[PDB]
């Protein structure tokens, strides 16, 4: 049927990113844990660039 | 293993697909070629002329 | 005359490749659905209603 | 011998003559000892107003309870005591009243007809009768989830304008609509230039023509002085209804892109693209070897209970796709199986698949005008829309014409990044989100 | 009684070219379309930049 | 000027089978290869063997595989059904002109060399349960199966449905063994149109010359009579009253079937008091309340049933019963006008020839008379036979329905349904 | 709601014998009308026995004039006392005999099933009157259930 469901690494991908059931209400509140992750992430690659050189 | 994949429907089915295929290469091939600065191929862009010396 | 859907009333069922499975002949239904409150077994796992290969231009 | 060809030819062409009124009367004459008579009327549900809804409906449950010659019973009594059958029916765009009778009983079967079309004794006590009668039908209906996914089809893709309202009309028009109402669109609409007297069978053309005059002549004198109403078009909205019902055990989901009418010569090509689709239901015996995918992937996976596309026409508009019921799981497999297929059709159409197409749509068409009653309706609905019977021998043309480059081009117009009309009942938590049903309606390879 | 529902009037939320309940909305999809697309590729420009 | 109408051909082979054509010039063409083979050839062993054959048409075959029989027949857009009635297997199929030879070979295939393989008649067992449940979603299916359980002690009593408690059950051999011993030349009618007879009669020739099983088209109904009961809950009450009446082909049958235009069959105009209609009058005078009224007339090989069947309320079934009863007995008794018999044979002679005027229900009537008579009975004659049913035979018939050994199914809530007993 | 469901364990429990469901039959054919009854609850009724039901069928039913305390191991006092306390109850129907009318008739299961069950019977008489011991000694010169292990 659907590939995007059934794959043991993109159903792990769908169920968390995709067709996640999320409240219809939740506020700009919301956005920090992607932010977050977002600031992990960007630590991670300007903190390896910069371990390169120091 | 691939004898299967030859016959009159997969001749359509690759015609079909083609302008696509094609369109896609010109995608990866411009992408490729604005992303490194490929001054070989964009010195002869008419506008693109950031190696005006 | 013979034939038990020329003589309208016992059953015959249909099965088919590509159409949708029918059933019997007459006993009422038909005059029993002009007085009304008769809103039949509609769909609690079952079949297409009407059944479509008369398709048109 | 006689090859498939030859026989189209031997069908004989549909006779049409007109009366001064404007009454087209026509007739496809064969050896039978039955026929099929019947008025069609260019009235329903796209002419009426909001505020008389249920008028062409509720005449239809007057018509044949009473004339000004054959007082309540008398019409039935007539029609029973010669074996004869008599039916109606209503669309959006369409109504009609036909007698299935013995060839040699036409002359009574017109007159008959000519007498309910005309002189409808619209008695308050039966009217009355028939407000509880279809207000009960209102309910009976309720009870069809498949009657309901289609009205709801028609009230979002159509909102607001005169194609959202239903045939039967809303409950507090049925209530309140009154003989006036009644008697009104019945002096507007059922003028002889709108009807099309049509029959099939062991006749005679010329016969008919007679009996045409005989009876119908009647509505001379003056015509069309005061008021002429022509249809306006009607709007498309990409929309969604979804009505949220947990206590019904299957879901439907009916979801269409907007058509281009009856008169449009790529109807043909798109029938063949939905032919290739086509249908399936839980009683069919082919499951996995069935060649539609779509057909397939539902019987292998148990998908779906069943599904049908449809190409439903009015006057320069339509519906185009698919409905399916289905258990609350399959909702999301249903609609990306559909529409993944009507994008594989829209960018990859291969020439056999199109020739099987082909090949399921003759054989309807053929399968479909099999006696009086199909080819009756076939000459009443065709002159009321295409002006014309269109012989059998044109459909073939225009059906050999259409290769896998047309569907690809067709479908495409029609189907490729157009919004949806999608309209949901039932168990429907699963049922996509709008935007989700629309990226569907694309592919990112392509 | 499922005949009475009707879609609520959404005039107010309309785009302008599709107000018109006697005008095919096929006459304005493609412009339609067009901004909401234009949109989306203008902003991957500016991404991709 | 349309074209002048070619005649029925007709052949009885001297093995027994039975071909009829005839070249009406259509677009399509059909073909149907009828068998004496429904549900009353099933045995107290085997019950629902012929429910899971008629599922089974497309199962893999010598010569055509399960997946060709499907991709071949949609490839050319045509159709394969099968059509089971308790004395009948019907296999119908139907193409373009230029398509009957893939067809029939396909057709000849699953008649005639089925498979019946293992693992494929395994995977098929659970659509008996489906196809029983969107039947039985009729309340009338399940009436009319109690009916003749009720009637017959015997053949007729065996249902076209599988009972439950074979499901699952139905062996391979089973199949094998009811193709062998019923689909048989003597048994058989292979009967086309927009086909040639020198075709059929070669291909019968060729590939239906099978014989090595039963005789009898009766292995013979014995009536019997009673009833049941099925207490359901459901909104209202489905009766089928009923007694022995007679054998298809015979003057008498005829005579049932014009009682049953006298009483009254389903209607004739979209949502009437059905005026003509006998019995719908004799229960409307007294029941103000939903309710639906038929006579009912079911003609075999060997018996017949006739009576009538209703719809009604919980509370009022023994009234609508009741009121039905004694309209037949009042027609017993003697009181039935010239011009009421004149209007039902009427209502019957129509009725007839609409029933054939499309070639689905012309093949099927060609078919079912090669079978029960191996004869061509044209219209012309059989308007003929009813109009000899005169006025004293009608009464005759209502005679003895009235003084027979009734039999009776019925469900809903049955608090107030009579029980033969008391009616 | 939550109790529904015991029903259809507590009938498939009692039908796998094969006993069972003859007996069922026997008296829906018997019986027109009270004693056609069966012990088990029809398929059909399962999930639809209201609350109000049992209500009903308790107040009812569940009378003085239609009821028996009896106890061992316990004294008459007492359960005179909780008679007298608790257990007067009267607003409900009267007769032991609302009333049974033997009709007739058979009943017929098809079944597959090892071997066959078959009960043919005709009205006797009713508990207390002296035929009923006729017939209670009848059923010992034809025989009831067996008195030695094997025999
Ligand atoms: C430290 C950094 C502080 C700066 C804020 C960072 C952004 C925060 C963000 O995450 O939330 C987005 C959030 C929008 O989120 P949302 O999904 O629409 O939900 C609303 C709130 O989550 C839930 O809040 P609410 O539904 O109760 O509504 C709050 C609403 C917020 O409404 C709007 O966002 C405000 C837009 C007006 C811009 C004001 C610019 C300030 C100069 O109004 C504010 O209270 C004040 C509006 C100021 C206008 C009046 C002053 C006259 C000039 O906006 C901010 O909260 C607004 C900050 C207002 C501060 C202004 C104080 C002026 C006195
Ligand atoms: C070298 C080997 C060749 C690789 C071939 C494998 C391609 C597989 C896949 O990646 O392509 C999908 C996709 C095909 O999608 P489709 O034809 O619309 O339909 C597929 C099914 O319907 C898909 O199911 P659907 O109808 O539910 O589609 C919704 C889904 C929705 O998925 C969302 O996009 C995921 C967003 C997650 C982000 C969350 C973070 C929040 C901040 O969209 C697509 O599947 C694309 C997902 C893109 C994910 C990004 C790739 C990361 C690796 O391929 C695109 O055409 C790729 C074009 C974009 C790249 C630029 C071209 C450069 C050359
Ligand atoms: C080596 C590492 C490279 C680092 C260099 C940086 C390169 C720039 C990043 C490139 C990002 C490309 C984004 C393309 C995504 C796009 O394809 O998605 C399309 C999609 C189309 O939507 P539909 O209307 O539903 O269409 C489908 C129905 N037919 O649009 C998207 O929603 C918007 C685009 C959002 C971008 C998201 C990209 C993030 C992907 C990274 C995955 C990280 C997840 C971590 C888990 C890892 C497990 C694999
Ligand atoms: C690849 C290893 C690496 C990772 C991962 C990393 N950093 Fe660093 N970070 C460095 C190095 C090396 C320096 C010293 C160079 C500098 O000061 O810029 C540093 C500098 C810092 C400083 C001093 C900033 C200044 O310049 O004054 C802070 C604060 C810091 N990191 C916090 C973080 C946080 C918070 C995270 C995410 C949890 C993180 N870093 C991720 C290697 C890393």
């Amino acid at each position: 049927t659907n590939i995007r469901k059934s794959h043991p690494l993109m159903k792990i991908v769908n169920n968390a990113f995709i067709d996640l059931p999320a409240p219809s209400n939740i506020s700009s509140w919301w956005n920090f844990g992607s932010l977050l992750g977002i600031c992990l992430i960007l630590q991670i690659l300007t903190g390896l660039f910069l371990a390169m050189h120091y | 293993m691939l004898t299967r994949f030859l016959g009159p429907r997969y001749r359509q089915l690759a015609r079909n697909w083609v302008p696509t295929a094609g369109l896609w290469g010109a995608v990866g091939a411009v992408g490729l070629v604005w992303a490194t600065d490929w001054r070989l191929i964009l010195d002869w862009v008419p506008y693109i002329n950031g190696k005006f010396k | 005359m013979l034939s038990v859907a020329a003589r309208s009333g016992p059953f015959a069922p249909v099965l088919s490749a590509t159409s949708r499975g029918v059933a019997g002949a007459l006993r009422p239904l038909v005059q029993a659905a002009v007085p009304a409150t008769s809103e039949s077994p509609v769909l609690d796992l079952k079949r297409s209603v009407l059944c479509r290969e008369s398709l048109r231009g | 011998t006689a090859t498939y060809a030859q026989a189209l030819q031997s069908v004989p062409e549909t006779q049409v003559s007109q009366l001064d009124n404007g009454l087209r009367v026509a007739s496809e004459q064969s050896s039978q000892p039955t026929c099929t008579v019947g008025v069609w009327i260019d009235a329903g549900s796209r002419y009426e107003s909001e505020k008389n809804n249920g008028a062409g409906y509720f005449v239809e449950h007057l018509a044949f309870k009473g004339t000004k010659n054959r007082p309540g019973n008398a019409l039935e009594k007539e029609v029973e005591s010669m074996g004869a059958h008599l039916n109606a029916y209503s669309t959006r765009e369409h109504t009609a009243y036909y007698i299935k009778a013995l060839s040699k009983d036409l002359p009574k079967a017109v007159e008959l007809l000519a007498d309910i079309v005309q002189n409808c004794s619209l008695e308050d006590s039966q009217i009355e009768k028939e407000r509880d009668v279809i207000l009960q039908e209102l309910q009976e209906n309720d009870t069809s989830m498949r009657d309901v996914v289609f009205n709801y089809l028609h009230a979002t893709a159509f909102q607001g304008t005169p194609l959202a309202q239903s045939v039967e009309g809303p409950s507090e028009n049925v209530r309140k609509l009154s003989r006036a109402d009644l008697t009104e669109y019945l002096s507007r609409h059922y003028k002889a230039p709108r009807m099309v007297l049509a029959a099939a069978g062991g006749l005679e053309h010329r016969q008919l023509l007679d009996l045409a005059q005989k009876h119908f002549s009647g509505l001379s004198g003056t015509y069309d002085e005061d008021a002429v109403p022509t249809l306006s078009p009607c709007r498309f909205t990409g929309s969604q209804i979804c009505h949220r019902e947990d206590g019904l055990p299957l879901a439907h989901v009916a979801i269409a892109v907007e058509g281009p009418g009856w008169a449009h010569p790529d109807n043909v090509a798109l029938q063949v693209a939905n032919a290739i689709i086509g249908h399936y239901d839980c009683t069919y015996g082919g499951g996995a070897h069935l060649s539609s995918p779509l057909a397939s992937i539902a019987a292998t996976n148990k998908l779906c209970q069943s599904f049908q596309t449809f190409n439903i026409c009015y006057a320069d508009t339509g519906l185009l796709g698919a409905h399916f019921v289905c258990d609350h799981m399959s909702i999301d497999d249903m609609m990306f199986v559909l529409q993944g297929q009507w994008m594989r059709l829209c960018t990859s159409a291969t020439e056999s698949e199109v020739l099987r197409g082909k090949n399921l749509l003759r054989n309807a068409l053929v399968s479909h005008l099999d006696g009086t009653t199909p080819v009756c309706e076939d000459i009443g609905r065709s002159l009321l829309t295409y002006g014309r019977r269109i012989p059998l021998a044109e459909w073939e043309s225009r059906i050999a014409e259409v290769d896998a480059r047309v569907v690809r081009e067709v479908c495409s117009k029609y189907f490729y990044d157009q919004c949806p009309a999608v309209a949901g009942f039932g168990p429907i938590e699963q049922l996509p989100d709008y935007n989700r049903i629309r990226s569907g309606m694309f592919w990112l390879r392509f | 009684s499922h005949t009475d529902i009707k879609v609520p009037d959404f005039s107010d939320y309309r785009r302008p070219e599709v107000l018109d309940s006697t005008k095919s909305s096929k006459e304005s999809s493609e412009a339609r379309k067009g901004f909401s697309y234009l949109v989306t590729a203008t902003t991957t420009v500016g991404v991709a930049y | 000027v349309p074209p002048h109408p070619q005649d029925l051909e007709f052949t009885r082979l001297p093995n027994g089978l039975v071909i009829a054509s005839l070249e009406n010039y259509a677009p399509a063409s059909r073909i149907g290869l009828f068998i004496k083979a429904g549900s009353r050839y099933e045995n107290s062993n085997n019950l629902g063997t012929s429910h899971l054959l008629r599922l089974a048409s497309s199962l893999t075959t010598k010569g055509a595989s399960s997946f060709k029989i499907t991709r071949g027949i949609e490839a050319v857009g045509g159709k394969l059904s099968v059509t089971s009635t308790r004395e009948n297997m019907a296999y119908t199929v139907e193409c373009l002109r230029d398509d009957v030879d893939i067809l029939m070979e396909f057709l000849l295939n699953v008649t005639t060399a089925p498979e019946f393989r293992r693992w494929e008649v395994a995977a098929l067992q659970p659509q008996l349960r489906i196809d029983k449940a969107v039947a039985l979603q009729n309340p009338q299916a399940h009436v009319i199966e109690n009916l003749h359980a009720a009637a017959y002690r015997n053949a007729l009593a065996n249902s076209l449905y599988c009972p439950d408690y074979r499901i699952g059950k139905v062996t391979p051999v089973e199949l094998h063994d009811y193709v062998q011993n019923h689909f048989t030349s003597a048994r058989m009618a292979l009967i086309g149109l927009g086909v040639s007879h020198p075709v059929l009669k070669q291909v019968a020739e060729q590939f239906l010359n099978i014989r090595g099983g039963l005789g009898l088209s009766g292995a013979k109904a014995k009536y019997h009579g009673g009833e049941i009961r099925e207490q359901n809950g459901d909104s209202l009450v489905h009766a089928a009253l009923v007694a022995e009446s007679a054998a298809i082909g015979s003057a008498e049958a005829n005579a049932f079937s014009v009682l049953q235009h006298v009483l009254g069959a389903g209607p004739h105009v979209k949502r009437g008091s059905n005026a003509t209609s006998s019995l719908y009058q004799a229960v409307a005078k007294g029941v103000h309340q939903p309710f639906d009224v038929s006579a009912f007339n079911a003609s075999y090989s060997d018996s017949g049933l006739f009576g009538f069947y209703t719809i009604s309320q919980a509370a009022s079934a023994g009234d609508v019963i009741k009121a039905a009863y004694n309209q037949v007995k009042t027609i017993a008794q003697g009181n039935l006008s010239n011009p009421d018999v004149q209007a039902a044979k009427n209502k019957l002679k129509a009725g007839y020839l609409m029933s054939v005027e499309s070639s689905e229900g012309f093949l099927d009537e060609v078919g079912s008379q090669a079978l029960a008579a191996g004869s061509y009975t044209p219209p012309s004659t059989v308007l003929q036979q009813i109009d000899a049913v005169a006025d004293a035979d009608v009464i005759n018939a209502a005679k003895k329905f009235v003084s027979g050994r009734k039999s009776m199914a019925a469900s809903g809530n049955l608090g107030h349904t009579p029980f033969i007993d008391e009616l």
